[PDB]
């Protein structure tokens, strides 16, 4: 259910899987040449 | 056994064949302008 | 062979002939593997089991063991054709 | 000009050469029966019917000459295996010769009708264009087919005037042409009583006289004569097609499944008849009830007929032979000659062992024998493999009751694995092979043969109605389509498809 | 079931479905190999049926003889040690992955030896034919 | 296994293998991003 | 935006790296980031299999193909193949994870903001496919980075640490490779080798002596072409011959990169010597002739006569002949007699095998590699279930030589698809009818009709 | 030996229902028979080392070929080669 290891891999995945998307939402934002 | 090369008698051909090609390929070169270009190919024959 | 009936005795009854069977029947009785059988394999041809009790190299141990199994043991006239597949027989489960 | 595939076009609004090239048809289809039958009855044996009967011989068309009562011939002999001094002239040469005389006499026809087309009967008296009226032709044809169904089950199958049908027992040992009285309750739709025969064709025959009255007297409706294309002869063609696969598929059912009206002593026995173990449990029986009244096993195994052990064979099943393994029956597993009797499997110790019957599916099976459990106590090695279960070592013996080798047991090795690997196909019967050269590998019966064509003939003219009925249907766009489609294909363009009223 | 036996005289032991699990999985991962479906494949003439195990000197249709055949693995007399050959933990410099199985290891290991049996019968040691 | 003094950072260092499949993706997004001029 | 449109292009989203043919700084740019690409997976794999690797097992039975690659160049590596420190592995995996980092970088910048062509800003940098002078200049630059990294590998062999020779005395070792092999005509007769069974070309390379050899002249023949070409322009029939343009460069590089997926999918599956079986596993030869050997030694010791042993055709069941005249192992394993192994080739005499030295020169570490090879066949399934098709599902084993085999199969396929891909574009868009035929002039209807 | 080691015909089931005589003119071919036939080899040593236990020589063979385990008659066959041996300690 919890594990800390289980949760760190959750949170890290979470982090990677956003981290770029996260580049295209930001650039967007400040109406850059995407 | 380079290239399958058992007997000295096989060398022969396999050398002097395209060494014939090879003068006529020399000859129709030697017919051609070989100066360079600058494009994708060469367009004169 | 078509016709050949002296194959109860190959592993598919209680009573076992030796110089026509292979060496996985000698797993069903404990301590004739692969020691035991190992001789009597080498030394194939048998008359009748004295002959493989004496014409074998069998130690005291052995020799109780074969004490021990008696009655489910024989001894019949020996096929070419299984004497050829006797340490292997091709048979593999 | 036409293609290949197209020529026969031509005669599509020419009634006169479309009567023509139907004679032209039918006379090929008459003279096809007439030379089939002569050439059956020319290599046909009459000598043996209990173990040679006509299934097994490859006839085609006589058994359905014998279905409905023409079982002599001018020989002397009679399928039933009994001898006629008098045949009369309706026999089975009769009816051959009769076939092609009707065949030379449709020919004739057909090259009349050939040559004298413009008959005015086929020309439109409103519009002077060649047309037929085929609503009024269907009532006609509808009358005449319900008078013939009508004659032909009242007076044929009731042998009110007639020979009647054949009619055998449930097991096909007494089968005859015998008349049929009607069954007019819910027991003439049992497939397997052949008084459905007669009271169906009596009942149809008087319906499609009442049909056939009110379609020459009424005319279709104008929303049905344009929907069906009704003035357009390939409907025709298309709903008859239809009508001709359904008929194929019912014909090829009756026939897999047997019925009445497909008897095993003339088509041979079913599949599912081995599958069921019916004629087995049929012989048990009849053995079971021999031993009960104090007889012993040669004695009840001796009354068991010929017959019923032969039906009761693996070689007889229709769904054992092959696709290219051509010819008769006996060309197979052989001539059959005599039972050899029931064999009865015993081991060292007595008990009683039955060989496992080979399934229809199965090319080759392993002998295995089973105790009365069913648990495996004897077999037969696979081809050279090491042993703990074979007949050579459990000392299987097997002794025959009735038959030719009744009373006698074998107890050698090759002997009991011979029997016993005849005893897997069934009933162990004794077969001759140096008359036809048998090769040794089933063939299918006049059963199997008649299923396999019908069935492909009626799933290839499924395909055939498709293709009619969409020329049918299509006929305004047979050589394409114009400049007036692109409109209709704008999505939306429309509110009801196809129609230039209904424009948004 | 989860029921085998324990000693040679006839004691017998209830197994815990996590013993089970740790058995099938230690079983599968160090002994898979040269053991799937309960033979061998590089001996064909023994395997790990129970008509083997138990007709052998000593018997090893219980849990402590197969601890002590992987402690300490003889022929099929008995009289010849196969220490070599076989993984054992006396041999456990040889063979690598023995390095890890600990005494309940081997436990759970026997135990999921002895209970296969009587899980889906006659194909634990009967080979190819009975898949 | 790890060195014990990098061996709780293993689940990053699960996930990394498959950050290339994420940078495919991240194309496929961006060219998503900009209606796929 | 123009440049990034199929308006201003002609090229789709799907085709749009087309788009940096001509833009020499994002290609550049695109070229870098793939490279931090690769660089990251190598890294990140690196660590994943040091994070997953358990000590008791061994490299092949973990699913692992990075550490066997560095376990091939002698780093944490004991004798007869033990692995005894994964801390350099995880060296490598750092180090490759910073480098990719920076990588990255650089391929970000000169994608996004640094100078779409480098032609006007950087002319030492910029380019034009056209121009074979400069072209050749990259090529030659590109060919001394590469005789480097072979003298890389040749220093690493010889002078730092050496590398694993699994054909040491005693089972294989790190060594010291000190006399490699210069002789041109062993070398060379290793590429004019014949590519079938018993020959094998260059994957039948069978000592570390001659690998070593062979990577100092390939570093010597890289470094003497690149200063060729970074000092001469392509002779006349060159020019001729070839099509000038970016495209038909990547699909002569697609075509070279193809073979040489090929010949490693060869190399990971035949060779033992540069891919040792103490890291990837046995071969599907080595385990076949592990499995007879085994049984042979099982059969003479244990009492039967292997060389009499009449098998069920009339052949050898354990000992045969080979087409060749030569003592080899029988059965089906017949067809892999031209296997070599370090554990087999002291039992190995001129007529074959040896009977008197398999009787009596057999070292236990033989019998153990030849007990370990036999069971971890390269026979396994997509699912990762391990024996033939027909298995139950208890056993997980796919074998690393099959992974890398079937991959390097697959993108060696795949790279020959591109190839004849982009050198037909590349043709076509060289005489000019890479996008239809010309309505006004079509070549066909200007021709005579054939028949 | 025999060329090859260790019941049915098993393409026509149907020749196997004729009673009583069954598959009996396929039996020969059926029935594999393991036949040990005898062969006579001579030989003849040419030339024998002093120092070691080796001979050389010729030899003369002559045996029989397959029967297909019993299907074919066995042609005898003729072989006339060379030879070598050593002899030592037993
Ligand atoms: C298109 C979709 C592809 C995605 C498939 C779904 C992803 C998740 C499922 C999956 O993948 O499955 C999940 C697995 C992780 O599952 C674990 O996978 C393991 C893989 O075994 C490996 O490890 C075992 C011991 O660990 C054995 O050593 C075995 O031999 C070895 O293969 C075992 O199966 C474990 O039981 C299981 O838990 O992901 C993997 O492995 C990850 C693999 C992804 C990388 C594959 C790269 C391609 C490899 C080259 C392929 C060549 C192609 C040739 C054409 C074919
Ligand atoms: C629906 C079509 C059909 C079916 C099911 C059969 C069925 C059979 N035919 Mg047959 N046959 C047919 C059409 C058909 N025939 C036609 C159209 C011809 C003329 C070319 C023949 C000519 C023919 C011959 C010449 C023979 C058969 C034979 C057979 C039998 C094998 C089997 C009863 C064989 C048989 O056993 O008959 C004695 C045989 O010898 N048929
Ligand atoms: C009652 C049966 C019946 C009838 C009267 C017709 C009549 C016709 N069909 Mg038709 N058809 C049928 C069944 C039938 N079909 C079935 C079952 C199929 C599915 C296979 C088709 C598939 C079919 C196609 C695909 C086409 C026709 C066409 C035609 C018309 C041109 C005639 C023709 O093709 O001859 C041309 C001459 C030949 C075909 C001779 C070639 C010999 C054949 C291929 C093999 C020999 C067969 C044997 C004997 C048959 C045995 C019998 C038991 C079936 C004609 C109106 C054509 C059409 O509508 O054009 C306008 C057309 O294109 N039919
Ligand atoms: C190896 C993969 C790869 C690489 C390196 C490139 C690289 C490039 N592509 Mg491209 N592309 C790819 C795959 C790739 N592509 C695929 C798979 C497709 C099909 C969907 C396309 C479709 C495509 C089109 C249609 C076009 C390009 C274009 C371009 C160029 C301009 C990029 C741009 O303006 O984006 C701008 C993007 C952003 C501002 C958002 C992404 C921001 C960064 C790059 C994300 C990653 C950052 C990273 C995680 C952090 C690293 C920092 C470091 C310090 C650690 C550039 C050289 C364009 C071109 O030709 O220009 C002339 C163009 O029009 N590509
Ligand atoms: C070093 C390798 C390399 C490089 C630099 C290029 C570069 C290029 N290729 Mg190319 N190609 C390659 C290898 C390479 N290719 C290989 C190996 C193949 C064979 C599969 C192809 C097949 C190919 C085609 C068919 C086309 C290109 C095109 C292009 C151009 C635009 C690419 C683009 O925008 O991608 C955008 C990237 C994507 C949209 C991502 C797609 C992801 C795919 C669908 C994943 C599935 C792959 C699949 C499993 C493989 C099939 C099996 C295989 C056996 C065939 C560009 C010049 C296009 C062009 O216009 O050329 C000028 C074009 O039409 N290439
Ligand atoms: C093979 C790879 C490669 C190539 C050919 C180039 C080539 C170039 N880079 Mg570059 N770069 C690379 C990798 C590469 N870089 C990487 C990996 C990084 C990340 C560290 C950078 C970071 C980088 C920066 C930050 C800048 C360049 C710049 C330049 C240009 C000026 C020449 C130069 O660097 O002076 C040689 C300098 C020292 C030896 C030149 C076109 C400059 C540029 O384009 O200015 C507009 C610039 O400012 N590069
Ligand atoms: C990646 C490796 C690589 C590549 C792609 C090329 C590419 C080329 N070389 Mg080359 N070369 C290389 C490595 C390479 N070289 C090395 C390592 C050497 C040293 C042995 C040479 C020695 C060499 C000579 C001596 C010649 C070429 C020539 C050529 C050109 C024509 C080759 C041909 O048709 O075949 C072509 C541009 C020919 C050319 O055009 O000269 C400039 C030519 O005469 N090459
Ligand atoms: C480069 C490819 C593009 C080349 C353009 C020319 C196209 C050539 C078409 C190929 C036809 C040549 C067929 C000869 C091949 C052959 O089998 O030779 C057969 C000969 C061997 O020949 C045999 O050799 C035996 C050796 O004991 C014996 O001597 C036999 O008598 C002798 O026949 O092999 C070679 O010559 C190999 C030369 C080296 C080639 C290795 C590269 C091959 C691997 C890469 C290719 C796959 C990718
Ligand atoms: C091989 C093949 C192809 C694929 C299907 C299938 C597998 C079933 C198989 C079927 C093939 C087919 C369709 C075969 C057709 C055979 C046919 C139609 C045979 C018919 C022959 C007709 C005959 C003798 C007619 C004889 C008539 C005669 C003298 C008449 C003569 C006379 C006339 C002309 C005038 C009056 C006087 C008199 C004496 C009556
Ligand atoms: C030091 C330490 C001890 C043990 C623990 C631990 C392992 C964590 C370790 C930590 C290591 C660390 C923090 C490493 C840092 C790694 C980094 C920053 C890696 C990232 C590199 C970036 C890369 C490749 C990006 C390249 C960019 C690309 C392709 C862009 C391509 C594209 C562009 C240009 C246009 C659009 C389309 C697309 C495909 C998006
Ligand atoms: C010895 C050995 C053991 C293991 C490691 C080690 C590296 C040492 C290894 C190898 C060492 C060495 C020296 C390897 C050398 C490999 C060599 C020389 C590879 C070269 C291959 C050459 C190739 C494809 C040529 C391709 C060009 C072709 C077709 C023709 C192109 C064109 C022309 C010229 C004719 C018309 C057609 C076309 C297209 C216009």
């Amino acid at each position: 259910m919890f594990n800390p290891t289980t949760l760190f891999q959750l949170i890290a995945l979470f982090l990677v899987i956003t981290s770029g998307p996260a580049i295209i939402v930001l650039i967007a934002f400040r109406r850059g040449n995407l | 056994e380079a290239l399958g090369i058992d007997d000295t008698r096989l060398i022969v051909p396999v050398i002097l064949i395209p060494v014939i090609t090879f003068i006529l390929y020399a000859g129709f070169a030697s017919e051609q302008d070989n100066e360079d270009f600058f494009d994708t190919y060469d367009q004169r024959r | 062979n078509v016709e050949y009936p002296n194959v109860p005795y190959l592993g598919g009854s209680d009573i076992i002939d030796v110089n026509n069977a292979n060496v996985r029947v000698y797993t069903r009785l404990p301590g004739m593997y692969p020691a035991i059988a190992k001789k009597i394999i080498k030394r194939a041809p048998y008359k009748d089991i004295n002959e493989m009790l004496e014409k074998g190299d069998f130690t005291a141990a052995e020799k109780d063991i074969l004490d021990k199994y008696l009655p489910n043991l024989t001894a019949l006239e020996p096929a070419p054709e299984y004497v050829i597949d006797n340490i292997n027989n091709g048979l593999y489960r | 000009g036409l293609p290949w595939y197209r020529v026969h076009t031509v005669v599509l609004n020419d009634p006169g050469r479309l009567i023509a090239v139907h004679l032209m048809h039918t006379a090929l289809v008459a003279g096809w029966a007439g030379s089939m039958a002569l050439y059956e009855l020319a290599v046909f044996d009459p000598s043996d019917p209990v173990l040679n009967p006509m299934w097994r011989q490859g006839m085609f068309v006589m058994p359905f000459m014998a279905r409905i009562g023409v079982t002599d011939s001018w020989g002397g002999w009679s399928v039933t295996g009994e001898s006629v001094a008098n045949p009369g002239f309706w026999s089975f040469e009769g009816v051959a010769l009769a076939h092609i005389g009707l065949s030379g006499l449709l020919f004739l026809a057909a090259v009349w009708h050939w040559v004298y087309w413009d008959l005015e009967l086929f020309r439109d008296p409103r519009t002077g264009n060649p047309a037929l009226d085929l609503p009024k032709i269907f009532g006609i044809h509808l009358l005449l087919s319900g008078v013939l169904c009508f004659g032909f089950g009242a007076f044929h199958v009731t042998g009110a005037w007639g020979p009647g049908i054949w009619v055998s027992d449930a097991y096909g040992i007494t089968g005859k042409v015998q008349p049929v009285a009607p069954a007019w309750g819910a027991e003439g739709f049992n497939p397997f009583n052949p008084s459905g025969v007669a009271s169906h064709h009596i009942a149809a025959g008087i319906l499609g006289f009442l049909a056939g009255i009110f379609h020459i007297a009424v005319r279709p409706p104008q929303r049905l004569y344009r929907a069906l294309r009704m003035g357009n002869i390939e409907t025709v063609l298309s709903s008859s097609i239809a009508a001709v696969f359904w008929s194929a598929f019912i014909t090829t059912g009756t026939m897999w499944y047997g019925s009445a009206t497909t008897p095993i002593e003339l088509f041979g026995p079913t599949r599912y008849q081995w599958d069921s173990g019916y004629f087995q449990q049929e012989i048990e029986r009849r053995v079971e009830n021999s031993l009960n009244e104090g007889l012993n096993l040669s004695e009840a195994w001796s009354r068991i007929p010929d017959k019923l052990a032969f039906y009761d064979y693996i070689g007889n099943n229709p769904a054992k032979g092959g696709l290219f393994r051509a010819g008769p029956m006996n060309k197979g597993d052989g001539i059959a000659e005599a039972w050899l009797g029931h064999p009865i499997f015993q081991d060292k110790e007595g008990k009683e062992l039955t060989v496992r019957r080979m399934p229809a599916f199965f090319e080759t099976f392993p002998v295995i024998l089973v105790d009365k459990d069913g648990i495996i106590r004897a077999d037969i090695p696979f081809r050279r493999a090491e042993s703990k279960y074979s007949i050579e070592q459990v000392g299987v013996t097997v002794s025959f009751y009735g038959g030719k080798l009744n009373g006698q047991v074998f107890k050698d090795a090759p002997t009991v694995k011979k029997y016993a690997r005849k005893a897997q196909l069934g009933e162990v019967l004794e077969f001759d092979r140096t008359t036809l050269e048998s090769d040794g590998v089933f063939r299918s019966s006049p059963r199997g043969w008649y299923t396999f064509g019908h069935a492909n003939f009626a799933l290839l003219f499924f395909l055939g109605h498709l293709w009619h009925g969409s020329r049918t249907l299509f006929r305004d766009v047979f050589s394409g389509i114009g400049a007036e489609v692109t409109e209709q294909v704008e999505f939306g363009a429309f509110q009801k498809l196809g129609d230039r009223s209904t424009k948004k | 079931t989860r029921t085998v036996p324990l000693d040679s005289s006839g004691t017998t032991v209830i197994l815990t479905p996590e013993q089970v699990k740790r058995g099938k999985r230690l079983f599968n991962s160090s002994c898979g190999n040269c053991h799937v479906g309960g033979i061998t494949k590089t001996n064909p003439n023994l395997g790990l049926e129970p008509d083997a195990l138990s007709l052998a000197t000593p018997a090893r249709d219980n849990i402590d003889a197969l601890v002590d055949y992987m402690k300490n693995p003889t022929t099929y007399d008995g009289l010849e040690s196969i220490a070599e050959l076989h993984p054992s933990v006396k041999s456990a410099d040889i063979f690598p992955k023995m390095r890890s199985l600990s005494d309940e290891d081997l436990f759970a290991i026997g135990g999921h030896i002895l209970l296969q049996p009587k899980l889906s019968s006659e194909k634990w040691g009967g080979g190819k034919i009975y898949y | 296994k790890l060195p014990e003094a990098y061996a709780v950072f293993k689940p990053i260092i699960d996930v990394a293998p498959v950050i290339p499949v994420f940078f495919l993706l991240l194309a496929f997004v961006w060219q998503a991003a900009v209606g796929f001029r | 935006v123009a440049g990034r449109d199929i308006e201003s292009t002609g090229f789709a989203w799907w085709s749009g790296n087309s788009r940096l043919i001509n833009v020499s700084g994002k290609l550049l740019g695109a070229h870098v980031a793939h490279a931090g690409l690769m660089v990251f997976w190598c890294g990140a794999m690196t660590l994943f299999e040091v994070a997953h690797y358990i000590p008791e097992k061994p490299l092949y039975e973990q699913g692992l193909i990075l550490l066997p690659h560095l376990a091939v160049l002698g780093w944490g590596v004991g004798p007869g193949g033990e692995i005894i420190d994964i801390y350099p592995y995880f060296v490598v995996g750092v180090l490759h994870l910073i480098s990719s980092a920076v990588l990255g970088f650089g391929g970000v910048y000169h994608s996004l903001i640094g100078p779409d062509t480098l032609e006007e800003s950087f002319p030492a940098f910029g380019y034009d496919w056209r121009d074979k002078n400069k072209i050749t200049t990259i090529l030659g630059i590109h060919l001394i980075v590469l005789g480097i990294g072979a003298f890389l590998l040749v220093i690493k062999a010889m002078y730092v640490g050496g590398i694993y020779d699994t054909w040491a005395p005693g089972g294989g070792d790190v060594r010291i490779i000190d006399s490699p092999t210069l002789n041109p005509g062993v070398i060379f007769g290793y590429v004019l080798k014949s590519p079938w069974g018993g020959d094998g070309w260059i994957v039948s390379v069978n000592n570390m002596e001659d690998l070593v050899g062979g990577h100092i002249w390939i570093g010597i023949i890289c470094i003497v072409g690149g200063f060729w070409h970074i000092f001469t322009k392509p002779f006349a029939w060159a020019r001729r011959a070839y099509v000038w343009s970016g495209e038909a460069y990547l699909s002569y590089s697609l075509v070279a990169v193809s073979l040489m997926g090929f010949i490693a999918s060869q190399y990971s599956w035949y060779n033992n010597t540069a891919y040792p079986s103490e890291f990837y596993g046995p071969t599907g030869p080595e385990a076949s002739q592990s499995q007879a050997f085994t049984f042979l030694v099982r059969d003479q010791r244990l009492g039967a006569n292997v060389s009499s042993a009449q098998g069920p055709t009339g052949l050898g069941k354990y000992l045969m002949r080979s087409p060749s005249g030569e003592i080899i192992l029988g059965g089906e394993t017949q067809r892999f007699w031209d296997l070599r192994a370090p554990w087999i080739e002291p039992l190995r005499g001129p007529n074959g095998l040896d009977l008197n030295k398999i009787k009596n020169d057999i070292q236990p570490w033989q019998e153990r590699r030849a007990a370990e090879y036999m069971t971890h066949a390269p026979l396994g399934s997509l699912n990762s279930v391990g024996g033939v098709a027909t298995e139950i599902n208890s056993v997980n084993y796919v074998s690393p030589r099959s992974w890398l085999t079937c991959a390097h199969f697959f993108l060696g396929f795949a790279f020959y698809i591109g190839h004849l891909w982009h050198a037909g574009r590349a043709r076509a868009a060289a005489a000019g009818f890479e996008k239809g035929i010309n309505r006004e002039n079509e070549p066909t209807l200007s021709l005579r009709p054939i028949d | 030996p025999s060329y090859r080691t260790g019941d049915m015909a098993v393409a026509l089931p149907g020749l196997e229902a004729d009673g009583g005589e069954g598959q009996d003119e396929l039996f020969a071919e059926t029935n594999k028979v393991f036949q040990v036939t005898d062969g006579s080899i001579e030989m003849a040593f040419n030339r024998v080392d002093g120092t070691n236990g080796e001979f050389s020589g010729v030899f003369v063979s002559e045996q029989l070929s397959d029967t297909d385990m019993g299907s074919k008659a066995p042609k005898k066959v003729l072989l006339k080669g060379i030879v070598f041996g050593k002899i030592e300690e037993q």
